[PDB]
């Protein structure tokens, strides 16, 4: 997942 | 949640904690109970995950440090990720989870109401975002469920802060120009709920934003009303 998303390893 | 406060019992009875256990157990994402056997969350919560046996879903829990070995939890029977979700793109960030057993409803474990298809969010003036995510960038998971009051912003104003992403009609944005209040890491998939005439409904699913609580960088949420045909079709077809 891209950095703009909120999961822990995005 | 940045700039929020501690919630009390029964305020957000639809909020769940989606956790995994491999050798250790950790909170990964939020979700909303929408039916006796259905949780609604974000598709990106499944990116980089093993198969679904790892998941433990906690409902009727206010405080994650109150969880023990004997605290009951739900397990996953089915994961339905939106067919058109692609991770690098980020559109249709929505997923259904079917639980292995239906939950009995209590004052601390109840479903959130859903909007109608065709809903303009202009009537929602009192909206809240909840979760156990970081309270700052480069922060840590919070123990007591946090709540914060955030205004919705129009898609036109949201789009100005985000080149080069397209803010579509299927998204809804919320934030302060001055920042300081926002969702953050660990809040993914949780509810954006608005109270209208005494009742709460799910308006958005926590999805993305730049960092957390930055000035002029609103949080972006999947607009639930724009997926109500999908939600109804998938839950009926499964059931
Ligand atoms: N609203 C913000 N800032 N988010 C959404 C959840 C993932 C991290 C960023």
């Amino acid at each position: 997942c891209p950095a703009r998303f909120a999961a822990l390893w995005c | 949640i940045v700039g929020g406060t501690n919630s009390s019992w029964g305020e957000w009875p639809w909020q769940v904690s989606l956790q995994v256990k491999l050798t250790a157990q950790r909170h990964l994402c939020g979700g909303s109970l929408i039916g006796h056997q259905w949780v609604l969350t974000a598709a990106h919560c499944f990116d980089g995950l093993p198969l679904q046996d790892v998941w433990r879903i906690y409902s009727g829990i206010l405080n994650l440090s109150d969880i023990t070995k004997d605290t009951p939890f739900s397990q996953i029977k089915e994961i339905i990720i939106h067919q058109n979700y692609k991770v690098s793109e980020g559109n249709h960030d929505i997923a259904l989870i079917k639980l292995q057993a239906p939950l009995n409803y209590t004052e601390f474990q109840k479903p959130i109401s859903l909007p109608s298809k065709g809903d303009t969010s202009t009537i929602y003036t009192n909206c809240w975002v909840t979760g156990w995510g970081f309270s700052k960038e480069k922060g840590e998971i919070q123990n007591i469920l946090q709540k914060v009051n955030i205004p919705l912003v129009t898609n036109e104003e949201c789009q100005k802060r985000y080149q080069d992403y397209k803010i579509t009609q299927r998204m809804v944005c919320a934030g302060y120009k001055e920042g300081g209040k926002d969702a953050c890491k660990g809040d993914s998939g949780g509810p954006l709920v608005c109270k209208h005439n005494g009742m709460w409904r799910l308006v958005g699913i926590t999805s993305w934003g730049e960092g957390c609580a930055r000035r002029e960088q609103p949080g972006v949420y999947t607009k639930v009303a724009e997926y109500m045909d999908w939600i109804l079709e998938k839950t009926q077809s499964s059931d």
